[PDB]
RNA sequence: CAUUGGUGAGCAGCGAAGGAUUUGGUGGAUUACUAGCUAAUAGCAAUCUAUUUCAAAGAAUUCAAACUUGGGGGAAUGCCUUGUUGA
């Protein structure tokens, strides 16, 4: 953090590398911010997925 | 007289009409009072930085001024009233009808001379009253005594006298008990001035032949003798720095020192202010200190400063002579031009017959500043030709100004009277430019424009000729020649693509500047006399000779409107800045505000003294006037800023003789619902709907991610325990038998009674009404607390309701949202009994109207259809 | 047209100050930098004043009427403001730091806390004109020692309690005659008091400290003196009071602490109600609803603004904003909705309406460069510096794919294909293009060619070729789609740094290091037009400059560069304090923007004021951290030369203002602009202006009425365009019958067809007529559905608008509609027994 | 401003520190200026080493010790915000305290640390020494006035000379 | 032959009781104008201080208090912690 930001942020990227995720499903809107509106009410899963 | 679109706000440019000033001192500072017509103004003396302002207009012009500390007393008419911090706290009224004169306040005791030699005593009603306020007794002096009363002094060390100063001699009364403690000797010369002398029972006394007499009361006798042969004294005043010094100031404007000591004149300053508007009104020396605050009629006010000696011994010999050390001022006749320098209100650029062009600030006083007029060295290396006595550029007849390129190069464009070109302006540096514009045709200018690029300058000559320079470069580019008299107006659009020109011989002149052509040419009835022109919607006017503004459209070249109704000329117009309204000027002094939409005359003003100019700020809230007389300009405030204003015209023959609502106010409501067969939304947001339907899953989005940590001893009853408002349904009260499981009588909700009223009276309006009010919250509480057990009355009443409420087609969306929380809520109730002929019967209905409204989907379905093919391919 | 107007401001709700909320509580008031936002929770509508100090906001306050609103910056500078007419009466200088201000509950007074000294003051009547000195003292109190750190107004407007950081708070009363009645003076605390409050009876002053002591005073017997019958303690560890509020009827308080944790307690029991953590920043401010319900807190390191609802334990709403790091924006296609990037490495969706972030994305590791959408909408694409190229689907909000090079470079550019199955990326150190497959992710290949830097791309929607400009002089248009590659090189005077691509793709803008725009065909390769813009830029000169602005060559260039969807104008915006609309066809400046007037902001001024310079140098560039009283403040992080890429205290320089992106509204005329306060949107929408179109002496508002009640609906309709009235073209449009729309909708003249479909388009969206709109639009589209195919970038905008109004709201309707059909059917065909 | 003044032993030399980091060094009596730093940051207090030829200077977090014509020799970094300066003549010792609770004696001929105290009060609100026994008097919020010695690592003696801040 | 190299001698043209270049000092602006001091619900501004004191209130086992240190290795004697011995 403290190279990167002395040189402006002018580094370069660290080799890439892969990493496994789990994603649980759950409803859409449950991912968004906290506030009285929502953009997307489908789950977190496709129908593949499930 | 009133407007109902303007109220005046203020006059700026104004410093001092020539009333001699008041300085009152609050601990070390010291402030200084002068009047501005109808009004006071008082300044910092260190800073000359404007403080305050009377808070209103008094009804007369204010003859005398006198402030102790905070407390300032200005006298008008036969009134004198005490303001502090420019607020009115009390008014004096004096009970005869002679005007007062002068004003004296010494002690508890306010003396006011009136103009039949009548002196009017006022006292403190408490010894530690602020200001006098009872009415003590009144003093007159007849002719036997003495004559006209020339000034109300008293001399420090006097116990209730007062020195009433005449122009035949000086007479003490005691105020107290009102009697002429003593006569002075007569004078030959009429006294004109008088001042307290720091020295004890010593007052300077100034004539009318130049002499200056320090009389001693207490002996009765003339004590010293100055001679200004061929001059008049005006003011006197005495240095308190320790230095015996006395500043003469006279009528001719020239401002005298002596050295009482040494029997010597120090200095003169020559023309510090105009003998033409009354030379040094007044000349004060600041108590204790080597400044002197000078003033005059020239609308000015100086400070000069006497600087150390230059000797380290014999000082008092080597006087330095005194330095300006800081002045205010404005113009001393009348502006005759004015414009808005900048999009915001922050400063105006004024012109006056005094052949001075001022930059004055709206913001602050202190930023007012004065145009430079010393001109740039000619770039060919020539000499330019002038007189070498300095002398002013002649009055400003039109002006011009752009700030697309300020600070690049000049900005401005400025005609003068009977001159054969126009100078340039920087209004950054505040300075003349240095290029000249000649018409090129031995005419006068007439006309002066500027395109919104800032890069060129139109010249209308008086015979005719437009003439197009560079404003970087100064070089004459082109030039049009399609008038035969004179140009009265010149505009380029904001695309500086088409070109527009009027003149005296009627004929309106439209040009392709870019291509250099003449579009056409539209002849009117008139001469046509100034022209304003709207860059945004392509709008001019034209003050036409018959009395008329006519109003056309530049893209169509047509006449579009046409305003009647002044009965002499027009002296001035201007554009709102949304291109909505016109404010004329004419010479019948009246200020009338024009509709354009519908042509009419909204408002009417009449003006004691005719406006000369009018002008718009950029951003609308301030119009700019001024008059004929004044030195200074009145701003006004727009009140259509703030509320609306109806556009009903305005009474022509009451105007006269003083010398459908939703269109009126410009605004539409929509209808709740057009027709009764066309489906409406509700009336709020649109977010309701998708709010009710999702409300559990938003709710859980809501809840934080860890558990807030509480007290183990916690009041079980906290929410309800609140010193008292909420209004929600947990917060309800019941409205006053068998135990009933929705509710017992007495003792149930104000939905179920609404919801049992509306079945027995086959009428659900009442309940529909409220359900639409409750909150999203309060509404799913609702429908989940339905009786769910047989008969199920409410259920098959709910179901009853919200199809009455289909019928209606108001407010569908939520009586949807309605019937889709009830089979959430009640889903496997409907579906256990569904063959109960009340259920069934209540949904069949609900089906048969819900059946209709289908048609909504067949419109969006087409639109979608038709509106991606179209946009696509 | 060009009569654009600032609307509001996203990507911030709170900076600095105090948040209030609306006597209602309906509304909450919001400072935002230099500026106060307005945001209606129930209607979700918000909107920011126009009005603009020259410091950053300290201290505001809305009276219980809710008609006049005062807030006041830094340096005592105050403005009062008409809240309903959101225009400016009078601009006050109280020449000191007024820590707190607060209208008086009858509101005919308010307080002031400024420095050592209570002024108080009296409201000027908002129905009164506008006059040079409004405002009317009322009285001056000097008791106090030290600084006033808040006050507070008792509810009968008869006594104000005010807390210094003399230890000590102190008891004012209103009116001379009750001075007796409260001239008391409250000591014993051991640290700054942070507050002091009025029981609901009144009978009960609690004393609140930093130390994290809350007093009890009552009047008692030991003959009758006001003493301390109770002490309450909160037991934080290292965490001090940073903010406190009372609300006498719930007799709640809410502490705010300077570990980012606050407390809810029940008074004078000192029961603890509920405890929880926004974050590790100080809550710099707490403020109660009117009923009790909602409590707010606002902490300024991160701009988190959240308004808690302890009774529920709910989020009515949780933001946090952006300062000084939006690197990039864009538009929904419909225009509803609009996205951000940031050099924090988030991604956030703004709502334009509500004004609050709907997602955040924290995938990146290091700042998001740009952000695309697809022609389609559905997905969007994002570059970083951190080395990859990350594609998210907003119907799940998944990033389910990521393209990376092979040789890792950072990406400063995205470009992606109309068809959504290429993607294209570039860097300022590699000199090529990277090129991937969205079905696959593979890296198709690299585009090579240029001699330097890549610092723009654009892929054009219709023939989808693709062109790329760098430092390197020139321009190439890549034909990277059919069976042969080519390569059109143009060369231009100096670096591009922004390009624009026309929605008809026909031709090409670029702005270059010379301050010049210049229009090229791409299918000649000529160039046929040219704009310059030196002159028009404003470039302000920064504190620590040597040098004056005019000689400044800093920024007079535009960075960043966009076309209307007219395809008739540019919006142009850099590293400058001026957002300049030019008109493509005339080479024109329509007009230019100012961006900010924020004195704390170190680009605004052209010229600095000579009384700051001094032989030391100026009076700003003074670090003064060592004067604040906590060690928080104190500490110096400062890296010694970074310029970018790190928090704010890493800088140790003043924040710049510049534009990082500017772009079009798809839907509206109006456009959003990337700066260091936030997100800039400018709109025509108010439309006060006169702007006929056509008139005749005969064409007037009256006769527009007497057409309709003649049964004349065309030519009413007609004149009411001619006039181009909202309110005229309304009454219109709904007297018009449903009987005859078609014949209307025939026979409307072509040149006013684009004015009515605009019309429709804004009028719909928020109208309850969803079945007269829609009957208009199926008109509309029938009769002159071929004219508006002809005209595709005519009508781009009006069209737009429009299927967003029929899928966005409509479409919600019947779907609520048609489930409940099945919803209906299932449960009276099927079998519900046992 | 605002200016902290320091006099010298003998009152041949006026030492004043200006709170924005204006420093001036002169003999007031002839108006000769020593030395004049214009360090553009937080200066909080100066005094005179032994004699006029050396002065320290206690800035935003490091105390540094500068030469009469007023150059930098030596940069503290073991006495931090330090608030208050003091020197003992007869012992060459500069005494610091500040926010930091804890009281630092810098022998200056040598430039080794000779002690440094916790005062457990919190940040140090005033000091004086007694010039009779050169013993440091630190007064502290809690009220207390507490005496040290730079070979005791507690207070010598502790005194409840008011109920707030000394 | 060219100097857009320097230094000079002179014209044409410009040209109203002279013209050009440089420079010290001060004043007004460089943010948007509600006045000075104090022990401040009022006094003072020529200050009082010969009523300026009393009364009342006011003291957290927080009895915690370097969020403040360039890296590696140690620290005899110091300092901190823990135990222990004798009073």
């Amino acid at each position: 953090y403290k190279l990167d930001v002395l040189s402006s942020v002018h580094f370069v990227p660290k080799p890439a590398s892969t990493s496994l995720e789990i994603r649980v499903e759950t409803p859409t809107i449950s991912m968004e911010d906290a506030q009285p509106l929502y953009m997307s009410n489908a789950s977190s899963l496709a129908p593949q997925e499930i | 007289k009133n407007s109902k679109i303007f109220s005046p706000f203020r006059i700026i440019g104004n410093v001092s009409n020539g009333v001699p000033f008041a300085t009152g001192t609050l601990g070390s500072t010291f402030y200084i009072v002068t009047c501005v017509g109808k009004t006071f103004q008082i300044y910092d003396a260190n800073t000359l930085h404007l403080l305050f302002v009377s808070e209103k207009e008094t009804p007369s012009s204010i003859v005398a001024l006198s402030a102790h500390f905070h407390y300032v007393y200005a006298a008008y008419e036969n009134k004198v009233g005490i303001y502090k911090r420019g607020i009115e706290e009390h008014l004096l009224e004096l009970e005869t009808d002679a005007n007062v004169e002068h004003l004296c306040i010494f002690g508890d005791y306010l003396c006011a001379s009136t103009d039949d030699n009548s002196i009017f005593i006022y006292k403190k009603s408490d010894p530690q009253d602020k200001y006098p306020s009872e009415f003590y007794t009144k003093l007159t002096v007849t002719e036997i005594q003495g004559g006209e009363i020339v000034s109300l002094q008293h001399l420090a060390t006097y116990l209730n006298k007062l020195t009433v100063v005449t122009k035949s001699n000086v007479l003490l009364f005691n105020v107290r008990t009102g009697k002429l403690v003593f006569t002075s000797n007569e004078f030959p010369d009429q006294i004109t001035t008088a001042e307290p002398a720091p020295v004890l029972d010593i007052i300077a006394l100034g004539t009318v032949t130049g002499e200056v007499i320090m009389f001693n009361m207490r002996k009765g006798k003339r004590i010293r003798t100055i001679k200004i042969p061929q001059s008049r004294i005006s003011s006197l005043s005495f240095r308190t720095d320790g230095s015996s010094h006395l500043s003469v100031g006279t009528s001719s404007g020239d401002l005298i020192f002596y050295d009482l000591d040494r029997r010597s004149r120090i200095h003169v300053l020559k023309n510090i202010h105009r003998e033409s508007y009354g030379g040094v009104t007044q000349a004060t020396f600041l108590n204790g200190q080597p400044i002197i605050v000078t003033s005059g009629g020239d609308n000015s006010l100086k400070e000069y400063v006497f600087d150390p000696s230059l000797s380290q011994g014999s000082g008092d010999v080597v006087v330095q002579p005194p330095r300006y050390l800081r002045s205010r001022g404005g113009h001393s006749q009348p502006p005759s031009y004015i414009a808005f320098a900048d999009s915001q209100s922050h400063f105006m650029l004024s012109a006056s017959k005094d052949r001075s062009l001022w930059s004055f600030s709206l913001r602050k006083d202190a930023q007012s500043q004065e145009m430079s007029q010393r001109l740039h060295k000619k770039q060919d290396g020539g000499r330019v030709g002038g007189s070498t006595i300095k002398s002013k550029f002649p009055e400003i007849v039109a002006l011009a100004i752009e700030n697309a390129r300020i600070g690049e190069w000049e900005n401005i464009i400025t005609a003068h009277k009977d001159e054969k070109f126009a100078r340039t302006w920087d209004m950054r540096n505040k300075r003349v430019g240095r290029w000249t514009f000649d018409t090129t045709d031995d005419g006068f200018v007439k006309s002066v424009a500027m395109s919104q690029c800032g890069n060129f300058g139109f010249i209308g000559s008086s015979n005719g000729s437009i003439t197009i320079y560079n404003m970087q470069s100064g070089i004459l580019r082109k030039k049009y020649k399609l008038h035969k008299r004179a140009v009265t107006g010149i505009s380029l659009d904001g695309m500086n693509r088409k070109m527009v020109s009027c003149g005296l011989d009627g004929i309106v002149g439209f040009y392709d500047f870019n291509k250099s052509t003449l579009l056409g040419k539209l002849k009117l009835d008139a001469p046509i006399t100034a022209m304003v022109y709207h860059r945004s919607s392509d709008l001019f006017a034209l003050a036409l000779d018959d009395l008329s503004i006519v109003v056309i459209d530049a893209v169509t070249q047509r006449v579009v409107r046409q305003l009647w109704g002044h009965s002499n000329r027009i002296t001035a117009f201007d554009f709102s800045p949304e291109g909505r309204w016109i404010v004329s000027a004419s010479l019948d002094s009246t200020i009338r505000t024009w509709d354009l939409p519908t042509g009419g005359c909204i408002d009417g003003i009449i003006v004691d003294n005719v406006a000369t100019n009018v002008k718009f700020s950029p951003n609308g809230d301030l119009l700019a006037t001024t008059h004929v007389t004044g030195n200074g300009i009145c701003i006004w405030t727009n009140r259509a800023q703030f509320k609306t204003v109806s556009t009903r015209t305005i009474d022509e023959s009451e105007f006269a003789r003083m010398a459908l609502n939703d269109i009126d106010f410009n605004t539409y409501t929509s209808l709740e619902q057009i027709d009764k067969e066309l489906l409406t939304l509700s009336i709020g947001p649109r977010s309701k709907m998708n709010t009710l339907l999702h409300l559990d899953v938003i709710r859980k989005r809501s809840k934080p991610k860890e558990a807030p940590k509480k007290s183990e001893k916690l009041p079980f009853f906290l929410q309800l325990s609140g010193e008292k408002v909420r209004e929600g349904i947990a917060h309800e009260t019941p409205e006053e038998n068998k135990f009933k499981v929705t509710g017992r009588l007495g003792f149930e909700s104000h939905f179920t009674k609404q919801l049992r009223e509306g079945s027995q009276s086959k009428d659900y309006s009442s309940l529909l009404a409220t359900l639409i009010n409750f909150s999203p919250a309060a509404v799913d509480l609702e429908i989940r607390s339905l009786n769910s057990f047989e008969p199920f009355d409410e259920i098959v009443w709910f179901i009853d309701a919200l199809t009455q409420g289909l019928k209606s087609n108001k407010n569908f969306e939520l009586y949807e949202t309605f019937m889709s929380l009830l089979f959430k809520a009640h889903g496997d109730v409907i579906h256990a009994n569904n063959k109960n002929q009340d259920i069934a019967s209540a949904l069949q209905n609900w089906e048969d109207v819900h059946k209709k409204e289908d048609r909504l989907d067949d419109l969006v379905k087409f639109c979608m259809g038709v509106a991606a093919f179209v946009t696509t391919a | 047209k060009s009569d654009f107007k600032f609307s509001n401001l996203l990507g911030t709700v709170y900076r600095q100050g105090n948040i209030t909320f609306s006597d209602d509580g309906k509304q909450l008031l919001s400072p935002v930098g230099n500026r106060v936002s307005v945001f209606d929770l129930i209607n979700n509508k918000s909107f920011t004043f126009e009005y603009e100090h020259r410091k950053n906001i300290a201290a505001i306050d809305l009276n219980k009427q809710g008609t006049l609103l005062i807030s006041i910056d830094e340096d005592g500078r105050a403005i009062l403001v008409n809240f309903k007419a959101r225009n400016v009466l009078h601009h006050f200088n109280f020449k000191e730091k007024c820590s707190a201000v607060k209208f008086s509950p009858d509101g005919r007074l308010f307080a002031l806390a400024s420095g050592r000294f209570l002024q108080i003051w009296k409201t000027p009547d908002v129905n009164k004109d506008r006059q040079f000195a409004p405002f009317v003292r009322h009285r001056v109190h000097a008791g106090h020692f030290q600084d006033i750190t808040s006050l507070t107004w008792s509810q009968d407007s008869r006594f104000i309690l005010t807390t210094s950081k003399d230890l000590s708070a102190k008891i004012w009363s209103v009116d001379s005659e009750e001075k007796n009645l409260a001239a008391t003076t409250f000591n014993g605390h051991r640290d700054y008091v942070m507050g002091a409050f009025f029981s609901h009876d009144q009978e009960k002053i609690y004393t609140v400290s930093k130390d994290g002591a809350v007093f009890v005073w009552e009047f008692t017997k030991r003959k009758y003196s006001w003493r301390i019958t109770k002490k309450h303690f909160f037991y934080a560890n290292q965490a001090k009071v940073k903010c406190v509020t009372f609300h006498p009827a719930t007799r709640l308080l809410a502490v705010g602490f300077t570990s980012g944790e606050f407390r809810l307690y029940d008074l004078p029991d000192f029961t603890l109600i509920q405890q929880l953590s926004m974050g590790q920043n100080p809550v710099n401010t707490v403020s109660v609803n009117q009923t009790g319900e909602w409590l707010a807190f606002g902490s300024s390191k991160l701009g988190q603004l959240l308004v808690y609802e302890w009774q529920s334990e709910s989020y009515i709403l949780k933001q946090q904003g952006h300062f000084d790091s939006t690197n990039s924006l864009a538009y929904s296609p419909d225009g509803s909705r609009v996205v951000t990037a940031s050099e924090d490495g988030k991604i956030k969706v703004w709502d334009i309406t509500s004004g609050f972030c709907l997602a955040t994305f924290e995938e990146h590791t290091s700042s998001v460069t740009a952000v695309q959408f697809a022609k389609r909408g559905q997905v969007m694409f994002s570059s970083s510096l951190d080395g990859t190229v990350r594609a998210w689907d907003l119907i799940r909000y998944r990033n389910f794919r990521t393209f990376t090079g092979t040789e890792r470079i950072q990406f400063n550019c995205l470009a992606v294909d109309p068809s959504g199955e290429v993607v294209c990326a570039g860097s300022l150190d590699n000199f090529d293009i990277h090129v991937w497959s969205v079905q696959t992710g593979q890296l198709l290949d690299a585009l090579s060619g240029h001699e330097g830097p890549v610092s723009c791309l654009s892929f054009s929607q219709e023939n989808s070729v693709l062109a790329s400009a760098s430092w390197d002089k020139t321009i190439r248009i890549w034909s990277i789609f059919g069976r042969s590659q080519q390569v059109e090189p143009i060369e231009v005077y100096s670096d591009v740094l922004a390009l624009s691509m026309r929605p008809d793709g026909k031709e090409v803008a670029v702005s270059t290091l010379k301050g010049q725009i210049s229009i090229f065909n791409i299918e000649d390769a000529k160039q046929v037009g040219n704009i310059d813009c030196r002159k028009d830029i404003i470039s302000g000169r920064f504190n620590q400059d040597r040098f004056t602005a005019k000689n400044s060559e800093r920024s007079k260039f535009f960075t960043t560069i966009h076309y209307s969807f007219d395809g008739m104008a540019i919006v142009a915006g850099g590293n400058n304090n001026s957002i300049c609309l030019y008109d493509v066809p005339n080479e024109v400046l329509l007009k230019r923007f100012i961006v900010s007037r924020n004195m704390a902001l170190n680009g605004t001024l052209e010229f600095l004021n000579s009384k700051k310079m001094t032989e030391a140098g100026s009076l700003d560039l003074i670090d003064d951290a060592g004067e604040n009283s906590d060690l928080e403040d104190r500490i110096d992080n400062s890296l010694p030369g970074s310029q970018r890429g790190g928090d704010l205290s890493t800088r140790k320089m003043r924040p710049e203002v510049r534009v990082t992106s500017v772009q079009f509204s798809p839907t509206a005329n109006a456009f959003a602009a990337a700066s260091t306060e936030g997100l800039l949107i400018y709109s025509t929408n108010d439309t006060i202006l006169f702007d006929p179109f056509d008139l005749d002496v005969d064409v007037t508002p009256h006769s527009t009425v007497e057409a309709l009640r003649e049964k004349q609906f065309l030519n009413a309709l007609v004149m009411a365009f001619r006039l181009n009235e909202e309110y005229l073209i309304n009454k219109v449009y709904e007297a018009i019958p449903i009987k005859e729309i078609p014949l209307v909708a025939s026979n409307i003249p072509a040149i006013y067809l684009p004015r009515i479909l605009k019309f429709i388009g804004d009028f719909a969206i928020e109208s309850q007529h969803i079945e007269f709109n829609l009957i208009w639009i199926k008109a509309l589209l029938s009769a002159s559905g071929g004219y508006i195919n002809e005209h595709k970038y005519l009508f781009s905008t009006a069209m737009r608008s429009i299927q967003r109004f029929i899928v966005r709201v409509a479409k919600e309707v019947v779907n609520t509609t048609t489930d409940n059909k099945y919803t209906y059917r299932f449960l009276v065909s099927t079998d519900g027994s046992m | 401003g605002p200016y902290h003044i320091k006099y010298a032993k003998n009152g041949t030399h006026l030492l004043i520190t200006g709170r924005k980091g204006h420093v001036a060094s002169m003999d007031w009596r002839k108006g000769q200026l020593r030395a004049e730093l214009f360090l553009n940051e937080t200066c909080h207090s100066a005094t005179y080493l032994q004699n006029e030829q050396y002065f320290a200077v206690a800035q935003k977090k490091y105390t540094f010790i500068y030469d009469h014509e007023g150059t930098e020799l030596h940069r503290l970094k073991q006495h931090i915000e330090a608030r208050h300066l003091d020197f003992l003549p007869y012992h060459y010792l500069l005494v610091t305290a500040g926010e930091t609770g804890w009281l630092k004696y810098h022998d200056v001929s040598t430039g080794q640390l000779v002690s440094e105290l916790r005062t457990k009060a919190g940040p140090t609100m005033a000091m004086a020494q007694n010039p009779w026994n050169a013993v440091m008097h630190l007064g502290h919020s809690n009220g207390t006035v507490s005496l040290w010695s730079p070979s005791m690592p507690e207070p010598l003696v502790k005194l409840l000379s008011a109920r707030g801040p000394v």
